[PDB]
């Protein structure tokens, strides 16, 4: 996501956020 | 909208506690004789 | 069989009880701000209301200190600002106060509404007035809280069908004898996403019971 | 019956027995029990491998396209089935639920490169 | 300020008044109150229309109260309210007309531009500048700076109270704030843009102490932070506009102490923008450079402010109230034909009401 709508979260859910998460790993971790 | 008058003089007031409670007796009352 | 009379009776008297008790907006729409609670029911807010309800005003709060009730002014919404960077707001046509609230910040009102810069053709009432979530746009700032650009909102036409309906739809394509080679696919010009925040219509809304 | 209100869907009514669960994909009012009067069975469901490693999936589509032409809802592990079958999008939550356990699996793979 | 012509009430002293006993009236309300029916706005017309006395007006003041909470409320004709406030004026009751007029949600009182000028002009005249301040912070409560002449009036008021003013409360520097800014805007003249400046000076300090939701809430003002750098915009603006605008050395000392001061919960702002509090230095920086722009370009004021504002008045307030009388007069005549309509309408209805009773 662009980092203004995920600033935008930030907001909305302030106090009740987790750490961001990033892309997945292409493939299945073995 | 306009504005509706309304006239105390010419409105009737609402009667509360209606009893049908009555009719319902009375109807049991003639089945019963 | 026996005629059941008295559940006529408990029928009708009920009805015309609950016709002579309809609560007014002020009373089933108040709120006691120190354990965020509606004193007619008993029953809490929800957690993330909370803040918003110590914060924001309801659209009669704002309303009552207009001229006029203030027809023809623009209202938006708090949440409306923090989710969407177009402009979204309601071009008051009509309101209808409730009376019997001390402060007037009670009622219903009617709009025209602007969500997204996409204005509607007729005004409808508005949803969400006894909300903590009004803010009352002033004279000074209309010109440019209403400036919006439309931008060209070139989305998808067609999708692909799923790949076994798609199989099957070229499968009874090429035993009906049709030999064509294009692609099945899926219109959703005519299916429009409208974003879950747009207004519902309050003229279909319930209202809750007096007890 | 009569109910106030209701649909039509689409979902899953759990039989077999105790540790060994199977399920019939079938049409019924929402307010019916899970296991009891139902519309149509539009089909069944093994969620245990066989002798082949093989999950059995049973659907009715002709008559799954005609209840959801009719106005039935669709239950989510439902829609999951048929997103598998390709008879539907695959689910969102099938998606993400994937690429969670692709981060936990990363996570795994770099504590054990760490230690 | 405001000449005789302008506060004559022989005009209206002049209206067609079909004579009432305010007794019977206020006993007809209150049977019609008894039996929670709607009283029709000729009622209270009336009865507001018939006041001949100091304890008539605290009657009325009751009934006024009872009306708005009412079915009718918003049928309160405005030939209403302008005989309320002139009635107040006539039997020395300026306190219930202030009164009604800041507890306007219980009283419904929203007058129009001329009503605000009387009431304030009276004020004004009495020396009354405390009460004078108070209309000025009505007007701008309801935004009702549509009219020169109000524009005139408020900024002469609010210079006024400014000059002997020393210590502030933050909602004291917000009403005063919003009040200069809003006249201020309307005003393409000197005066109009020092206070501008002024206005969004005080308006940056409170959001810079007190946050922004204290400027903003329950305020005609924007939620949009960023009012200090709307104090350098209009600096820059004097900067790029033709010569007889200039902007006063009051405002900018003002501007420069805000700075210098400020240089020395949710959160409602995206974590991706930057705040004002670490804006302010680069605001400090930009204050000087223009500061010494309009030094060197000659487009600054050695005049007070209140001095200014008088020179402004004595120049344009006689023309502003020649256009307001004209629209008075007009306005009177319209109320006239509307409330003969209106009874016309209520003798009809009355009649339709009758028959159906008999029927
Ligand atoms: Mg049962």
């Amino acid at each position: 996501p662009p980092e203004r709508e995920l600033s935008r979260l930030r907001r909305l859910y302030q106090g009740h956020l987790q750490e961001e998460s990033g892309p997945p790993p292409e493939s299945m971790p073995k | 909208m306009q504005e509706r008058f309304l006239f105390p003089e010419y409105i009737l007031d609402p009667e509360p506690q209606p009893t049908r409670e009555k009719q319902l007796q009375e109807l049991q009352q003639q089945q019963e004789e | 069989v026996r005629p059941r009379l008295i559940a006529e009776l408990a029928r009708r008297v009920r009805a015309l009880r609950e016709q002579l008790n309809r609560p007014r907006d002020s009373q089933l729409y108040a709120v006691d701000y120190e354990t965020l609670t509606r004193p007619f029911s008993g029953r809490r807010l929800p957690v993330r209301a909370w803040a918003d309800v110590r914060r924001e005003s309801r659209l009669l709060q704002l309303l009552g200190r207009l001229p006029l009730f203030g027809l023809g002014r623009l209202v938006t919404r708090k949440s409306w600002l923090w989710q969407h960077d177009e402009p979204c707001y309601w071009r008051l046509t009509r309101v209808r106060p409730d009376y019997t609230a001390q402060n007037l910040d009670h009622g219903k009102a009617w709009g025209i509404l602007t969500f997204k810069g996409k204005t509607e053709s007729e005004a409808r009432e508005i949803e969400h007035v006894m909300y903590h979530d009004w803010r009352l746009v002033p004279k000074h700032e209309e010109e440019a809280f209403t400036a919006f650009t439309p931008a060209p909102e070139d989305s998808l036409a067609s999708v692909p069908y799923p790949p076994l309906l798609r199989a099957m739809i070229i499968a009874e394509r090429q035993k009906n004898g049709d030999t064509s080679t294009e692609e099945p696919m899926l219109n959703v010009q005519r299916i429009r996403m409208e974003p879950w925040d747009y207004p519902a219509k309050q003229e279909d809304k319930g209202r809750a019971k007096g007890t | 019956k009569a109910y106030r209100g209701g649909h039509l869907t689409i979902r899953l009514a759990l039989g077999g027995c105790t540790n060994r669960p199977f399920y019939r994909i079938v049409a019924a009012h929402n307010k019916c029990p899970r296991d009891g009067r139902f519309v149509e069975q539009l089909g069944s469901y093994d969620p245990l491998p066989n002798s082949h490693g093989e999950k059995l999936v049973a659907l009715n589509l002709d008559r799954i396209r005609h209840w959801i032409g009719c106005g039935a809802h669709l239950s989510k592990p439902m829609e999951k089935l048929l997103g598998l079958a390709g008879f539907f999008p695959l689910h969102p939550m099938m998606i993400t639920n994937a690429e969670r356990l692709r981060r936990k699996r990363a996570r795994e793979v770099l504590l054990a490169s760490q230690k | 300020l405001l000449s005789s012509a302008y506060v004559d009430s022989h005009k209206w002293e002049a209206r067609e008044k079909e004579h009432y006993c305010l007794a019977d009236l206020a006993s007809l309300m209150d049977k019609t109150f008894e039996r929670k029916l709607p009283v029709s706005s000729l009622t209270i017309s009336r009865l507001i229309d018939n006041i001949s006395s100091r304890e008539e007006i605290d009657h009325a003041e009751y009934y006024l109260y009872k009306f708005r909470h009412s079915p009718n409320c918003w049928y309160l004709r405005n030939w209403t309210i302008h005989t309320w406030i002139r009635q107040c004026l006539k039997y020395d009751a300026q306190d219930k007309a202030l009164y009604t007029l800041v507890n306007k949600v219980q009283y419904g009182i929203f007058p129009d531009n001329f009503t605000f000028n009387l009431l304030m002009d009276s004020f004004i005249k009495k020396e009354n500048y405390k009460d004078a301040l108070s209309v000025v912070f009505e007007v701008m409560m309801q935004e009702a700076f549509e009219v020169p002449s109000t524009q005139l009036l408020s900024l002469y008021v609010l210079f006024h109270c400014l000059a002997k003013k020393t210590d502030f409360s933050w909602e004291e520097e917000r009403n005063f704030g919003a009040s200069l800014l809003l006249p201020g805007l309307k005003q393409k003249n000197s005066v109009g843009f020092s206070s501008q400046l002024y206005g969004y000076a005080l308006l940056g300090k409170v959001e810079l102490q007190q946050g922004l939701r204290a400027v903003y809430h329950n305020m005609p003002l924007i939620w949009k932070p960023g009012y200090l750098d709307r104090a350098l915009q209009v600096m820059e603006k004097v900067a790029a506009s033709p010569e007889d605008i200039k902007l006063c050395r009051e405002a900018l000392d003002v501007l420069g102490a805000v700075l210098k001061a400020l240089t020395s919960k949710l959160v409602e702002q995206l974590d991706i923008e930057e705040t004002e509090q670490s804006k302010l230095p680069q605001y400090l920086e930009r204050f000087k450079a223009l500061h010494s722009k309009l030094q060197a370009l000659g487009k600054i004021e050695s005049e007070g402010l209140l001095s200014l504002t008088t020179q402004l008045v004595k120049e344009k307030l006689s023309t502003c109230e020649a256009e307001d009388i004209a629209t008075y007069e007009q306005n009177l005549q319209q109320w006239h034909l509307d409330l003969v309509q209106l009874i016309q309408r209520e003798q009809q209805q009355r009649e339709q009401a009758k028959q159906e009773y008999q029927a």
